[PDB]
């Protein structure tokens, strides 16, 4: 239960339960991008 | 270079104590929780759920203390009872 | 409630349900069976 | 533009001109638009002494022909669409070559997947085609925005330009070009703005959000927003069920640039928009005609029994009240509205009463009208939860802090309303129908606006006994339950009866049994074009027997079952011009106003 | 499901009979209610779980509470000359449960 | 880099449309001598302030050249563009040419026209120095004076802008004739790319602000120059000039400090509108969207809400997008920035006789019988019943306004009411009066009618204060109020009405409100008894829902009720067939008068202040007591209604003044009480029939 969280095992796994309120909207977060330099004609690419 | 990139959808879930076992005397507690990926549109408001997760730390642009980090679970998967109502 | 039985008063034979608020103006299907439960109290004849 | 075009550029061109060539189609439709302005230009130019740029693209046309060419534009559109309108922009100048701007392009039909609702338009497949369906929710005032600059050097009377480019005019991400509003010259000069000379367009932003029907019911809602370039502006409006297509860009660099999360701005740049109908939509269903769909309506309009079919045809579903279904077919007609000069409007819209036994089809019948009338609303009256059908409440948070919205009868401008329950419907409604029936204006007085709006609609009512059931041996104002003006503002009220018998009563049951065991969609065709180009005058051989008739009931029925007023005099011309509007008559004639008598003869006694 | 002020946070508050949903749940004044906070404890009383179905989230809550209620009588003179579902505004369904 | 502001060229020239300008302004005698020159002659007289620039004179100026062979270099299709650049370049012309002052400089005249004398002054001496200076240092007037004038610094022609310039455009008649510039164009219709143009448009006025200063430009004072500052202010805000720019101080190591001058800084008269669109030029289902008007200088109060105008002027950007992220770049808001203003329903107030108007009023008298000429000519699309739509005509003349001059006002004004039954048309005669009262307003029973009959208070979008809104009886004054349904209002309605219809104001005493308001308004009510019908067993305190003594604030009361009939009948079925027929009215041997002609007679009627005779005023005494004896001593049983009063006395007095005023009659006659108690009493005896 949330009411046992601590700061005790912060970044270990954790399985507890509870009621969802609410779902926001889907966001969209990168996973490849390209990318150019505005200046050097240049082009790379970062992955996630 | 928008046209030759890739990406992915996220989402922000409330999971809060049920109401059925909280103390008398105040609110519950919340967690703010995120999922990636095919985990979204998994879950429907209202549903009874156990999540396993990476209970993790992140900074909120408060406006809280004098030094002082918010928590939040990273879902890395979820099962539920087996539909709720 | 007199705002509640008007709608199932006809989404009990049209089995669709029409709104006309500003807003939003939907028809949406109800596509709903009834069983009822109801008492026989007041069955004495007066009119007032 | 300055660089040099590479082949897998050139040939995207060259490919897609033989694709024109093949459908000639769009060829001579182009043509047909530059057809269209020069004789307007001529009309301007040589009297006195446009269309938008679009086409629309069937994308059947496009699988059969060029497979790989088919999934750029649904996979790649930025790789695809800006060489097909590249070809398209010389394809005008081939057609063309008069002496002497941008041509575009738009699509139809199937998508596959790629046709999806915004609950499941998601941060997959972003840059391919997207088509969404649902409710167009808010509008943005429709901002102008620059493109062109230009500017006065007056110490040489020269002229400078200066052009801007950014995010929503080019697919692909060009490169920034911030440019700076001139206001000096390179030499160092002063300058002034030719405002006129420079070049502007509309920008709008329309936020669309899940059709309430499919949406799988007691989740939020989830919308997503569109911007329209200078076409489609004009054709949305909130609350209408429209179809959009276009590109699902997601642009900007939140986060990764400048310093901190929420991710990419996500949009749709809009290049087709349609509304569309469903039940209870403020767009009429609008279908079009071919010049054979005409001919069947010029074979029947002069046969002398079309009225009679037609009234039947309408509802199989129900059996007899042929008497009463004319009426509603006469309300689908209407009169000619007829707006006088110097002088106020006076009422076509014929409304309508039914009442009788509750076992009877009042609330079914009304489901064949809002399923077929061109346009309609449909109200529970009682359930009007805000000021009503008619007017609404008025806040804002947004920049311009007001904002209105209208009721289903402002809505339903000119079709049908649907108003059954009628007699639950509160005095707070009924009052303000007593202002709209014979004015079809409406009038609110709120704390800051004071102003008026136009309802010129049409009405169905259904009413219950108030007695639970009715019979003629019991007196016959009293089970009505109304104000006797608004049993005056409703023009012809319809008493139906089933105290119960046997012998008609016989035939049901294998009518029922039939029906669980001419035709609707030439109906449409048949009233919008008898709607739009007939407007019958009255004809002599008809003005007499409507002072007949009127004159006699006021010496009959004023010693009879019901009141008879002035405004019953009009009801008997609106009645006659909707049967002459039946028989697609140029004018008025005598037969009408014969049976504009026979239906208050039933109506009444 | 309602309002919270800091960070403007939405949770539910359940009723009393969501609190209770083991034990007991203690009402005084019984008859001085509403329609709402009628419906509510009737519904609790009549099959033990409580709907929700507002802010976009639906759910049925176990209501598995018991009840201690405290009324009065209408001017509060018992008037034993009268059977009790006519000395209380109560009708006997709600008083039956 | 000129690859950077590419040069562009383009047919306009207006290095040679100012020698056009140069030669209008004196060379036109279509229309003292060359008037425009005269005008300025009344601007160097100091008599005007606004200079009025029509194309109806541009056009025939051209045609005086065209005709004899000399190019036009059309102005007319140059000006409905880009108009900004003309009015701030055709009015150079004007300082560069105008005559020079003849009433001299004097006390009794506006302060900023010494102001302005002053530096025009100071200006011409700085010259008439440094030319002595410059031709005593040892060594041709062209060669001089373009000397001079460089090295002199001086103030501008724009700051020293006597007056306000602005334009009308040509109406269709001048464009039809010799064969566009100005459509009235819907604010739908406008479709943006209209940016720059000159445009009319019209509609509802719904909301202005309160006229303030907004400054153009900032004067500012440096001691240790001796040199004024100026700073042009263009946009809506300014950054203090606080550094001092001086040609003294520049070359100098001290940078001494200025100060702001609060009236020599120029500033013009700024008011803004909404107009919102005119409904019936709405499309189908769609709703009246509005548009901003900003306006300066002497325009300013010719905007009042509740009115209909044609605007002209020039349609132009304005920077602003929303809020940053909500926002796809360079966007822009928009304003018309008004020019001149006509109204179709106009101010009683300015209603002066000239060459044109009073053949108008003649030729409606010339042919006699003009009140009853008047009463068939008002609503004559509905039949008959002539008594009613007569005493409307009173209703708008109204009578007359009495001071006491001892501190005590009362009525000038006339309230009815149209009680009856269904089916003899109301709404139709009250919107038929709406039309032709400017200032006009119609209302309904219920809704927003608490505050629509009320003041609301509003935070005033456009600057930082509070105001009272006015409803219908606010926004409606000196004109009339219509009310429809009129029984189906409530207590909380009446009780503003009843109040309104004894005396000219309202009171208000609850929250941020507590003013006492100016009503000035007719009540003219249409209302419908308890069984829409009449019930003749009931009499008609009962028939009547409403209170007699509301009801004795009517000074007419109307029981326009129908009773079936052979003969009566008929006549209306022709009339509604006939007028059903086509528009046109009955061939009748008289014409319905044109309603904007009437109201013009009305305009004179109104300034009329009629006396009454001792004749009369000895014969108004008898009937009253006459009429108040038998309404009390006999009319109490059966059919009789309510009492005879002193507001009734006072009704017949100002229904007596009202038609010597429609007699144009500066008396009242013995002939015109016995008219006025006829249609006291005959509102009634239809009752009998
Ligand atoms: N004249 C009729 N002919 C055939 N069916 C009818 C008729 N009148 C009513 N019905 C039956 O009634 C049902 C529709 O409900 P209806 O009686 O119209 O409700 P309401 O009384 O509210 O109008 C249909 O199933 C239809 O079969
Ligand atoms: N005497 C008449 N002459 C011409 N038209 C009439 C007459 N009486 C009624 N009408 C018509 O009837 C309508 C009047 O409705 P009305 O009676 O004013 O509604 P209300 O019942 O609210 O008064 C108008 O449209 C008008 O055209
Ligand atoms: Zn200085």
């Amino acid at each position: 239960p949330l009411r046992d969280l601590d700061s005790e095992h912060v970044s270990k796994i954790v399985r507890l339960s509870g009621i969802i309120i609410s779902t926001s909207v889907l966001s969209s977060r990168a996973t490849y991008l390209s990318i150019m330099c505005r200046n050097c004609r240049h082009t790379t690419s970062i992955t996630i | 270079i928008h046209e030759s990139s890739k990406f992915i959808d996220q989402q922000f879930l409330k999971l809060q104590e049920i109401p059925e076992l909280v103390p008398v005397g105040e609110m519950p507690r919340n967690l703010t929780m995120t999922c990636d990926r095919y985990l979204t549109n998994k879950v429907i408001p209202g549903t009874r759920v156990t999540i396993v997760g990476i209970y993790s730390i992140y900074n909120s642009k408060n406006g809280s203390g004098v030094a002082i980090r918010t928590p939040y679970i990273k879902i890395l998967g979820i099962q539920s009872d087996v539909e709720t109502s | 409630r007199d705002e509640d039985r008007v709608a199932i008063h006809e989404a009990m034979e049209q089995q669709t349900i029409s709104i006309a608020k500003a807003g939003i103006t939907t028809v949406l299907n109800s596509r709903t069976s009834v069983l009822a439960a109801a008492n026989p109290i007041y069955g004495r004849y007066d009119d007032l | 533009t300055f660089f040099a075009p590479d082949a897998v550029f050139g040939d995207r061109v060259r490919r897609f001109q033989e694709f024109l060539d093949t459908f000639t189609s769009y060829r001579d439709s182009v043509r047909s638009i530059q057809v269209y302005n020069s004789n307007n230009a001529a009309n301007y130019n040589d009297d006195q002494d446009i269309l938008p740029h679009r086409i629309i693209i069937s994308l059947d046309d496009l699988r059969e022909f060029d497979r790989s060419f088919w999934s750029g534009i649904l996979v790649e559109p930025a790789y695809f669409i800006p060489p097909a309108e590249k070809a398209l922009t010389d394809l005008a100048d081939s057609m063309d070559d008069v002496p002497h701007h941008p041509w575009k392009l738009s699509f139809k039909g199937s998508f596959g997947a790629h046709a999806l609702s915004p609950r499941t338009l998601t941060a997959q497949h972003l840059n391919k085609l997207v088509s969404v369906e649902g409710i167009v929710t808010k509008t943005s005032l429709v901002r102008p925005k620059l493109i062109r600059s230009v500017h006065y050097a007056a110490k040489t009377g020269r002229f400078h330009y200066r052009d801007y480019t950014d995010a929503t005019t080019t697919l692909t991400t060009r490169i920034p070009t911030p440019a700076i509003y001139p206001t000096e010259d390179t030499e160092g000069n002063k300058l002034t703005t030719e405002y006129g000379y420079s070049t502007f367009i509309d920008h709008q932003r329309i936020t669309v959000q899940e059709m309430p029907e499919m949406a799988p019911a007691g989740q939020l809602p989830r919308s997503i927003d569109v911007i329209l370039d200078d076409d489609l502006v004009d054709k949305t409006k909130p609350g209408d069920r429209v179809n959009v297509v276009g590109v699902f860009k997601s642009l900007g660099a939140g986060g990764m640039n400048q310093s901190n999360l929420i991710g990419f701005k996500t949009l749709i740049l809009g290049n087709t928009v349609y509304p569309l109908h469903a039940r209870s939509t403020g767009v009429a269903a609008r279908q079009m005609l071919t010049d054979f769909d005409i001919r069947n309506i010029n074979k029947l309009s002069k046969k002398k029994d079309i009225f009679d079919i037609l009234s039947q045809s309408l509802a199989p579903s129900i059996y007899g009240h042929d008497h009463i279904k004319k009426a509603i077919l006469l309300m689908l007609m209407g009169g000619v509205e007829k707006n006088l000069e110097n002088g106020s409007h006076l009422r076509g819209d014929i409304n309508i009463l039914m009442v009788g036994d509750p076992s009877t089809a009042k609330s079914q019948l009304l489901r064949f009208v809002l399923n077929t009338a061109s346009l309609a609303i449909a109200t529970t009256g009682r359930g009007s939860s805000g000021v009503g059908l008619t007017a609404a409440v008025t806040t804002d948070r947004e920049t311009g802090e007001r904002r209105l919205e209208a009721g289903a009868m402002v809505l339903a401008d000119r079709g049908v309303v649907c108003i059954d329950e009628f007699d639950k419907m509160t005095d707070v409604d009924r009052v303000a129908i007593h202002e709209v029936m014979e004015q079809q204006t409406v009038t609110i007085a709120k704390a800051g606006i004071h102003t008026t709006l136009n309802a010129r609609c049409s009405v169905i009512a259904a009413a219950n006994p108030v007695f639970g059931q009715y019979d003629v041996n019991r007196d016959p104002h009293q089970n009505i339950a109304l104000p006797d003006s608004l049993l005056s503002r409703f023009d012809l009220l319809f008493v139906v009866t089933d105290d119960i018998n046997e012998i008609r009563d016989r035939s049901i049951s294998e009518h029922v049994l039939r029906t669980h065991r001419v035709t609707i969609p030439f109906l449409r065709k048949y009233v919008q074009y008898a709607k739009e180009r007939v407007i019958p005058q009255l004809t002599q051989e008809a003005i007499n027997v409507i002072v007949k008739n009127y004159t006699d009931l006021r010496n009959d029925d004023n010693t009879k079952k019901s009141p008879i007023t002035a405004r019953t005099l009009e009801t008997l011309i609106r009645l006659a011009t909707a049967h002459a509007k039946v028989r697609l008559s140029k004018t008025v004639n005598k037969v009408d106003a014969k049976v504009a008598a026979n239906l208050l003869r039933f109506a009444l006694l | 499901v309602r309002k919270d002020p800091i960070t403007k946070e939405w949770t539910l508050e359940g009723g009393a009979l969501v609190l209770a949903d083991k034990g007991v749940c203690l009402i005084d004044e019984f008859d001085k209610m509403n329609d709402q906070d009628r419906t509510s404890i009737h519904e609790a009383m009549e099959q033990q779980s409580i709907s929700i179905s507002k802010a976009g989230i639906v759910t049925t809550l176990q209501a598995r509470c018991s009840i201690i209620a405290a009324a009065n009588p209408n001017g509060g003179r018992y008037n034993s000359t009268l059977p009790l579902a006519q000395n209380v505004s109560l009708t006997e369904p709600i008083l039956s449960r | 880099m000129s690859a950077a502001l590419p040069s562009i060229q383009l047919p306009v020239d207006y290095n040679n449309l100012f020698n056009e300008i140069t030669d209008f302004l004196v060379t036109f005698k279509q229309d003292k001598g060359p008037k425009y020159m005269a005008m300025l002659q009344k601007v160097a007289n100091r008599e005007l302030n606004s200079v009025i620039i029509d194309l109806d004179d541009i056009l025939q100026y051209q045609n005086e050249k065209f005709l004899q062979g000399t190019q036009a270099d059309d102005l007319v299709s140059a000006i409905q563009q880009n108009a900004n650049h003309f009015t701030e370049l055709f009015c150079r012309a004007i300082d560069n040419n105008m005559p020079l002052p003849t009433k001299e400089i004097d006390y009794k005249d506006d302060v900023l026209d010494v102001i302005l004398n002053q530096r025009r002054l100071r200006n011409e001496r700085m010259l008439s120095d440094r030319t002595n200076e410059i031709r005593s240092e040892n060594l041709m007037n062209d060669a001089l004076r373009e000397v001079v004038e460089d090295e002199t610094e001086l103030f501008p022609p724009n700051l020293t802008r006597r007056y306000f310039l602005y334009f009308k455009p040509l109406s269709q008649n001048c464009a039809r004739r010799y064969r566009i510039s100005s459509k009235p164009l819907s604010v739908r219709q406008i479709k943006g790319d209209f940016l720059g143009q000159l445009i009319t448009v019209r509609g509802i006025i719904t909301r202005v602000s309160d006229v303030k200063p907004a400054v153009e430009v900032i004067a500012y004072t440096c001691d240790q120059c001796g040199y004024e500052v100026f700073q042009e202010v263009n946009s809506r805000t300014f950054t203090p000039l606080s550094e001092c720019t001086s040609e003294e101080c520049s070359q100098n190591q001290t940078k001494g400090q200025l100060f702001m001058s609060t009236r020599a800084s120029k500033f013009s008269a700024f008011q803004e509108c909404k107009i919102q669109e005119l409904s019936q030029q709405v499309p189908v289902g769609h709703i009246p969207r509005s548009l901003n008007i900003h306006v300066n200088g002497t325009l300013v109060r010719s905007l009042s809400p509740g009115d209909i105008v044609d605007v002209t002027g020039i349609f132009l950007p304005a920077p602003y997008t929303g809020f940053k992220a909500l926002k796809a770049g360079l966007l822009t808001e928009t304003y018309l920035e008004a020019q001149f203003v006509r109204q179709h329903k106009k101010k009683f107030a300015s209603f002066s006789l000239t060459s044109d108007v009073e053949e108008r009023v003649m030729e409606l008298i010339t042919s006699g019988d003009v009140y009853n000429r008047l009463a068939k000519s008002i609503a004559p699309e509905i039949y008959g019943n002539l008594d009613v739509k007569k005493a409307l005509l009173l209703l708008l003349v109204g009578g007359v306004d009495k001071r006491v001059g001892d501190g005590m006002k009362i009525r000038g004004d006339i309230n009815v009411c149209l009680m009856g039954d269904p089916g003899v048309a109301k709404s139709q005669l009250l919107k038929a009066i709406c039309k032709i009262s400017p200032r006009g307003v119609y209302t309904t029973g219920k809704g927003s009618s608490g505050v629509g009959l009320t003041a609301a208070v509003m935070k005033d979008p456009v600057t930082d204060e509070m105001i009272l809104e006015g409803g219908a009886l606010v926004l409606a004054d000196n004109g009339i109020c219509c009310i429809d349904e009129f029984d189906k209002m409530d207590e909380s309605d009446r009780t503003a009405i009843h109040e309104v219809m004894e005396q000219q104001t309202i009171s208000i005493s609850k929250a941020g409100i507590n003013t006492t308001l100016n009503a000035r308004t007719s009540i003219l009510a249409a209302a419908n008894p308890l069984y829409g019908r009449y019930n003749p067993r009931l009499s008609p305190l009962d028939n009547i829902n409403l209170p007699a003594a509301l009801l004795s604030r009517f000074d007419i009361l109307f029981l326009m009720l129908d009773i079936p009939s052979r003969d009566d009948d008929e006549k209306l079925a022709e009339h509604v067939t006939y007028v059903h027929m086509h528009n046109k009215q009955p061939d009748l041997d008289f014409t319905p008068v044109e309603p904007s002609k009437m109201r013009e007679y009305i305009a004179y009627a109104k300034t009329k202040r009629p006396v009454m005779s001792e004749a009369v005023n000895d014969y108004v005494v008898q009937a009253y007591i006459r009429l108040r004896q038998d309404s009390k001593r006999e009319m109490d049983s059966k059919f009789s209604f309510g009492q005879a009063t002193p507001r009734t006395l006072l009704g017949i007095i100002r229904l007596s003044q009202a038609l010597a005023k429609l007699r144009l009659a500066d008396m009242v006659d013995i002939d015109d009480v016995e008219e006025a108690l006829r249609l006291v009493r005959v509102s009634k005896e239809s009752l009998y029939q």
